[PDB]
């Protein structure tokens, strides 16, 4: 049994002809007091041709716009170490330690979708004195602890069991790890911004932190240890499918301080020209 | 076999592909890039009255 | 089983693909939706609606609110070329940090026309009226308003529906248009003169400001999506 | 079945030993429809005031003499109301009819070879150099080729045998193209439709096409004879639009 | 203001690369094949009653391959003087005689002075 | 559901008999001088014998001859290095920098047509004194930076985060890394050829560089530094599909100096002969 | 999942296979085609367009103009025989570079006939009758106008329609013909005798000059693509 | 299931085959090599006037 089914494109508006006009109808004239927007085409200011515009606001669209990988965690973890506790990584979940991505997903207060979560591993031998060694592949443990769960005290503990959480086992050299997640929510949209306090005395932490508890990530290395060192970086990317989002804001402008807080520095409006008048001359012998 | 085909993205001036899913989760599925809608008027006019671009816009 | 063969791009991980993937959280059970107002359906929506447009970006005025406005006095000054920018929304100081101009940002090519609205924030008995000409690019800036004339222009006369809106039409020969802009795809400039000059009467302040938003008409779009130069960090955790 | 006559606006042109027209690929000069066009404004069609037949200053074909290339526009840019338009509007759109008049006795005898290149994209003298554009054109004063490879800077390497393009001067052939021969016509007709790969493009900046009179066969005659024999070449517009006007350029 | 028309060197080129207006320089070039006696360059200089050129027009004349080297036992099919480039000189050999190599030869020129090709043919008894 | 598609096969003309003929008609004679091409089959001329003629010109199809990969760039670029720019390769793309498809592309000036772009990555250690290591597979990540992007410094470089530009990770070992690409461009089609500058006063460039700005790639090894030093080199397949083209031109003559001009040095027509009636005699005992 | 198995000629790439590859660049939206003029669908059609044929390459000629035109003079030149060249139009020098030729060269065989045009080129009052015969491979070049006359040949009188063709048609055993020419798939030699002589009144000049144009008929074909031997570079960046 | 069945490409003197696209884009097919079309005319014959083969090229 197959199944048609129905893609409308959404072209842009054609270009309807003109003429010349004496006309009490002034489509210019407004008022933007009433924070509304003119729409004045161009057809409505001076005298223009029929033009069939095939063009399309297809890769404007929000699905377009968001549904692309980002990288938004990058950490480190060793094979042998004398800390046990650099052999293994973990970090708790958000959006918000690389800029580009948050940036990107701040043009909005509330965005509900789900994601695909890609892995990209990449081990490296150490550098030092005697290299050297036969060590076979490594493979890694990716697991996920939601909020409340037990979480590793080292990379021999019992919690890597993995009886519930869901974890991830990848022998390096094959293509990423990658797995897919619904909207992962109490909410019922992911609220990028909060305007409000944990505690009811208006006080506690303020902002995004009080809302969103996603749990963390544990990674390690299967194997064992090692003769000689070695280190493996992680990367974690986040591509949201299925993208709704509602209440546009005004993108930022100031550069970004940390991931806790939306503190900044003040920064000027744009950059300078030499006076209000000036346009470079570029038509020159 | 529980198939669909839909048409590719050509544009203007041997075009359907054939899409099955394979999970039992719909967040498994892939991304509706072929969802093309617009509602301006939400932001550029959201004002009770209407203003119709030949009256004053007082008066 | 089936004798399959794998063909070149295999195994690799392509950032804007879309297969399927497995659930990490099978027989989840979402949230209901909830139809929160204002939902964002596409970017040319949020390019749509007017930005005060920074032109008065002079140095000293950088940080203050009096970047925003154009500052016009009464006198005889119709020698004297109020503002003048060059159309390029997504590259110019003056444009590049509106909503068009951050919208764009996203984005490699653009086409379509541009909105720019302007609001005489002076008295309400004083009165002007001004020239607002645009200039398809072949040849220098205008420097008189006999020259400026010549272009596409508007004469907005000031009076109780206080704001005029000149709209840039879509000149050009390539559909589309870079918006790392070059002088081949350079756009023109826009100019703005007396026609007959302020008046006031006795009792009122003489110096008047002016204010000019920027929105895209109904037929713009933008393509080819690259990164935004203007966020960039040094370290993770920021 | 020799004889035609072609009268675009106030000017017209008689022949009586016309071989034929080539219409470049069998195709007419037309105007913009709407839905292959670009630019939003109104564009300014003259009709009758720019499609008309204008004549450049003529060349002598002598007995030793390589060959001759004009570029389209750039040449018509000092000719009335086209070179006038084409300086106050930033886009511009026209197609061509080239005739080409050179005149012989009976006794007299060559062979031209008269073809429209488009993009004639050509090559300097030394090989790790640029062009001019005094190089490339010199308005209605055509350029010449050259018998033998030509040297100095930023000249086009102007050896006729390979046209200064860097192919061979006998595939030319496959451009639309006419000969001369003192024997049979005495006129070269070729109508040229707008071939670019945009819809409407700049008139300054990019010469549309090249037209290569290059003899092949040399002039030759006896006792008396005449011995100055002429080429002139007229270039009529046709379906010619401009769009975005503005002030006029200046070079 | 301008100066007149530079002109045309014939079997030679102008180039001008940045007009004619004052104070303008152009030079002088001579085709493969030619030398050029003359001036190299010419500038847009105050003449008097206008501006005018620095230095009149050169002229490319042409570059002769020396007479063709005989060849004992041997003729040349009707020898003549005023060898230009690229023109030929055919040999042959007398009675008796066996020909062996290039049997004519062609003028060429290189680093702008005319030249024979290779050696001219032998006749052997 | 299963659709039939009608394929036709287009045969060469058959040759229809003849006999003697004394008449007017001279399908001979004829005037060149009018820019046509005489239609002459040999049945105008002689006496022919009817022949079915089932040959085809399938293989000498627009299609049929260009979609054929071919490769337009090598570069090559080390794990490690003192010199941290020759740690990855880098581009601007087109087709110039190779005589052979260069030449193939430039019969036709006008040539729209999408691509299949294939990398073929070969990593070779270098020649040294101390030999022998055991580095594990080496991957390799390939970044296309459209015009106006930021463009890499080092290898560790923020820029390789391809948030938005696309980019390939490829661990060696595989089959190549393959993609597709649309008909990229601003034009109607790629103009091969370009009699025009860029400025106005006519002055700039001249030529091809003026048009075609379609951005950069750059090539890096993600694994890390090496024990050894080891040199990689990226050979880039260009293959044509749905291929359209417009005003062909004669093939090039000379030979070609530089990707950025049509400069040549003259060359003669053809090589020589003895005489011009020179036939060599080859039925000789 | 299903069980398949992987044949031989897995992960390989092979320059000339047409499989489906990802998009990198999804949702692309290409500028609308445009009715430019001129468009080719085949190379066979470049092929058909006549070509000017440098027959005269004898040494000392060959970057003239003077290579393109065959000398004919008049007088009593009736035992010399005009022109003469094999039929290898993809090997012969006379050949190997026209339209016809650099066509042929991207492909390794051949077959179809061919359509030789000759123009005079002299003056309107001379006139002359020329033999322009074909003879298929088996023996030596003809030496003599008896021997050309028992070929494949027409007689070309001189007058009003100043052109002639002679169509070499395709006579072989063969199906096709390499394009690298040897003497099993030879194809002949064609070869150009003065009939009657030229003859011109008094006061015009006598040595006139011939043309001849190379196309290939409405039956040739091309077939198995290789590389062509003209084109060739010493490193990158040519 | 979206599927076309077309014909393989055999000589003259079980040959039909399968095609179906997976991807969401046109750039992502195969190629077009089954379209053999032809016009020499427009360069073999570019004239206003047509010329008929067997009267003379004038008069
Ligand atoms: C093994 C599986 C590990 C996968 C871990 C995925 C965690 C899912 C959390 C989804 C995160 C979304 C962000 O919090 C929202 N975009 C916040 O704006
Ligand atoms: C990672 C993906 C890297 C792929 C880079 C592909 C660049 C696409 C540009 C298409 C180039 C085509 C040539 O410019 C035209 N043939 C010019 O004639």
């Amino acid at each position: 049994v197959v199944e048609a089914v129905e893609n409308a494109v959404a072209r842009v508006a054609d270009t309807i002809s003109s003429g010349p006009s004496n006309s009490q109808a002034v489509p210019a004239l407004t008022a933007v007091e009433t924070g509304h927007t003119s729409q004045v085409t161009p057809s409505d200011t001076i005298q223009t041709r029929h033009v069939r515009n095939y063009h399309s606001r297809s890769e404007s669209s929000i699905e377009n716009f968001l549904c692309r990988s980002a990288c938004v965690y990058m950490g480190e973890y060793h094979t042998t170490n004398t800390d046990t506790s650099k052999l293994f990584a973990s970090w708790t979940i958000n959006a918000r330690r690389m800029v580009q991505m948050r940036r990107k997903l701040e043009l909005f207060t509330y965005v509900r979708f789900d994601m695909e979560v890609t892995f990209v591993i990449t081990s490296k031998q150490d550098q030092g004195t005697q290299l050297g060694q036969d060590m076979p592949p490594l493979t890694h443990q990716i697991m996920y602890i939601p909020p409340g769960g037990p979480i590793p005290k080292s990379v021999t503990d019992y919690t890597w069991q993995t009886s519930t959480n869901p974890s991830i086992f990848w022998t390096e050299g094959n293509a990423p790890p990658r797995m897919s997640i619904p909207f992962i929510s109490i909410g019922n949209a992911y609220s990028n911004f909060y305007d409000g306090w944990s505690h009811f005395s208006q006080n506690g932490v303020y902002g995004y932190n009080t809302l969103n508890h996603m749990g963390q990530i544990y990674v390690r290395h299967v194997n064992g240890s090692s003769p000689l060192p070695m280190t493996s970086t992680v990367r974690m990317y986040f591509k949201p499918k299925h993208v709704k989002v509602w209440v546009p804001r005004p993108p930022r402008l100031c550069q970004y301080k940390n991931a806790s807080t939306v503190n900044f520095t003040p920064t000027n409006i744009t950059e300078k020209r030499q006076s209000i008048n000036y346009i470079p001359e570029t038509v020159k012998p | 076999m529980g198939a669909q085909v839909s048409t590719q993205k050509t544009g203007a001036h041997i075009i359907h592909y054939t899409n099955i899913n394979y999970y039992k989760d719909a967040a498994s599925n892939s991304a509706n890039r072929q969802d093309f809608s617009q509602d301006p008027g939400k932001f550029t006019e959201p004002v009770k009255d209407i203003m119709v671009k030949s009256l004053p816009a007082l008066n | 089983g089936l004798p399959v063969m794998n063909t070149p791009g295999s195994n690799q991980f392509l950032t804007s693909d879309d297969f399927q993937s497995p659930s990490a959280m099978p027989q989840f059970d979402v949230t209901p939706e909830l139809n929160i107002p204002g939902e964002v359906q596409n970017l040319m929506e949020i390019a749509e609606v007017d930005s005060v447009v920074p032109v008065n970006n002079v140095e000293g005025k950088l940080d203050t609110m009096e970047i925003y406005r154009i500052p016009v006095q009464s006198g005889n000054h119709q020698s004297s070329q109020v503002f003048g920018f060059q159309v390029q929304p997504g590259l110019d100081n003056v444009f590049k940090h509106t909503l068009l101009g951050e919208i764009l940002n996203y984005y490699a090519h653009w086409s379509g026309s541009i909105k720019l609205t302007f609001v005489f924030c002076g008295s309400a008995m004083a009165t002007g009226k001004f020239l607002l000409a645009y200039a398809p690019p072949g040849a220098n800036a205008p420097k008189s308003r006999k020259d400026a004339m010549l272009g596409t222009h508007i004469i907005w006369d000031v009076g109780l529906q206080s704001s005029c809106v000149l709209c840039i039409p879509w000149i050009s020969q390539t559909h589309y248009r870079l918006v790392q802009q070059d002088e081949y795809t350079s756009a023109g400039n826009v100019t703005c003169w007396y026609q007959t000059g302020i008046v006031v009467p006795a009792g009122t302040p003489t110096s008047c400001s002016i204010m000019c938003f920027v929105s895209a008409c109904n037929d713009f779009s933008v393509r080819l999506l690259k990164d935004t130069p203007f966020i960039e960090q040094s370290a993770l955790l920021q | 079945d020799r004889v035609r006559s072609i009268t675009l606006g106030n000017s017209t042109i008689t022949t009586q030993e016309s071989a034929n027209v080539v219409v470049a690929y069998g195709r007419w000069p037309e105007y913009l429809k709407d839905n292959e066009a670009t630019a939003e404004d109104q564009p300014t069609q003259p009709d009758v005031a720019t499609c008309r037949f204008y004549t450049l200053e003529s060349v002598t074909w002598e007995r030793d003499s390589p060959g001759w290339w004009w570029k389209f526009p750039d040449a018509l840019k000092d000719m009335g109301l086209f070179g006038q338009n084409m300086y106050y509007h930033y886009l511009g759109r026209a197609g061509y009819t080239i005739h080409v008049q050179c005149n012989a006795s009976k006794f007299h005898q060559g062979c031209l070879m008269v073809v429209c290149v488009p993009e004639a994209e050509m090559g300097c003298s030394q090989v790790d150099g640029t062009v001019n554009e005094h190089s490339l054109s010199e308005g209605e004063t055509a350029k010449k080729f050259a018998s033998t490879s030509t040297n100095g800077t930023n000249t086009v390497q102007s050896i006729v045998t390979n046209a200064g393009m860097g192919v061979g001067v006998g595939n030319l052939t496959i451009f639309p193209h006419q000969w001369i021969n003192l024997r049979t016509n005495n006129c070269a007709t070729i109508v040229m439709p707008y071939i670019n790969n945009v819809p409407m493009d700049n008139m300054f900046r990019h010469h549309n096409f090249t037209l290569m009179i290059i003899p092949f066969v040399p002039l030759d005659y006896s006792s008396d004879s005449s011995t100055y024999v002429p080429i002139t070449v007229t270039v009529a517009p046709m379906c010619a639009e401009y769009n975005g006007l503005r002030l006029a350029t200046s070079l | 203001k301008s100066c007149p028309n530079p002109g045309e060197i014939r079997n030679g080129q102008i180039d001008v690369p940045g007009g004619i207006l004052f104070g303008a320089t152009i030079s002088f070039s001579c085709n493969t094949g030619y030398k050029l006696f003359g001036s190299t360059s010419s500038f847009c200089l105050i003449s008097g009653s206008s501006v005018q050129w620095s230095d009149p027009l050169p002229e490319c004349r042409e570059i002769y391959c020396p007479a063709p080297p005989q060849i004992d036992n041997g003729i040349i099919q009707g020898e003549r003087d005023h060898y230009g480039y690229r023109q030929s000189v055919t040999y042959a050999c007398n009675k008796g005689f066996t020909m062996i190599g290039e049997h004519s030869i062609y003028c060429t020129v290189n680093n702008d002075e005319g030249e024979w090709s290779g050696p001219p043919p032998e006749c052997r008894g």
